[PDB]
C-alpha cells in the first residue's frame, strides 16, 4: 500500500502510443534539470535549478 | 619648420570589458509562495525557459 | 492595522489580541546550482548552495 500526492511528471510516449518512461520532476535537482531541458539525457555542465 | 627638442608624454585610456551577470527565478517573481498562482502559471513555462 | 513596503505587499501587522506589531518575512530564499558530468557517464552529481 502506498499513498498518492500531487506531483508533476514528464511522461514519454513511444511511436506506438504507450507510456514507456517517466521522470518525477521534484525528486532531485538532477530530475529537475531533466524536467526543464525536457530530455532524459543531460550533458556535462553546471545548471541553475531553483 | 624643423623641431629642435622633444617631449615624452604619458596618457591614459579607460575601457569597459564586462558587466554584471544576473539570473531570475520566474515563479518567485510572478507568484511568490502562492500555490494557486503557480498552478495557473504552468501554462506559460516556455517563456520562462 | 497593516504595513506595506515599496512592492505594496504586507510586511507588518498589529495583533488583534495582544496589540503588538509583528513583522512578516517570506521563508523561500537562496539560489541553487547542480554540477553534472553527463547522464551518459554517470548519475553522481554535486550541488552548490550560493
Ligand atoms: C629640451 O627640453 C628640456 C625640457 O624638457 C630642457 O631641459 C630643461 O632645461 C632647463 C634649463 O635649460 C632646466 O631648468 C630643466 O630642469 C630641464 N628639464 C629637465 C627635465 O631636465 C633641455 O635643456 C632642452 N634642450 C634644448 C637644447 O633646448
Ligand atoms: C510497436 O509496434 C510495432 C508493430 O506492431 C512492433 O513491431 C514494435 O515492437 C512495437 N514497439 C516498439 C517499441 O516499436
Ligand atoms: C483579548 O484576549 C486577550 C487574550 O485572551 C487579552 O489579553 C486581551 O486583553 C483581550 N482584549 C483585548 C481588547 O485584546
Amino acid at each position: 500500500v502506498g499513498y498518492l500526492q500531487p506531483r508533476t511528471f514528464l511522461l514519454k510516449y513511444n511511436e506506438n502510443g504507450t507510456i514507456t518512461d517517466a521522470v518525477d520532476c521534484a525528486l532531485d535537482p538532477l530530475s529537475e534539470t531533466k524536467c526543464t531541458l525536457k530530455s532524459f539525457t543531460v550533458e556535462k555542465g553546471i545548471y541553475q535549478t531553483s | 619648420a624643423i623641431p629642435t627638442n622633444f617631449t615624452i608624454s604619458v596618457t591614459t585610456e579607460i575601457l569597459p570589458v564586462s558587466m554584471t551577470k544576473t539570473s531570475v527565478d520566474c515563479t518567485m517573481y510572478i507568484c511568490g509562495d502562492s500555490t494557486e498562482c503557480s498552478n495557473l502559471l504552468l501554462q506559460y513555462g516556455s517563456f520562462c525557459t | 492595522q497593516f504595513g506595506r513596503d515599496i512592492a505594496d505587499t504586507t510586511d507588518a501587522v498589529r495583533d488583534p489580541q495582544t496589540l503588538e506589531i509583528l513583522d512578516i518575512t517570506p521563508c523561500s530564499f537562496g539560489g541553487v546550482s547542480v554540477i553534472t558530468p553527463g547522464t551518459n557517464t554517470s548519475n553522481q552529481v554535486a550541488v552548490l548552495y550560493q
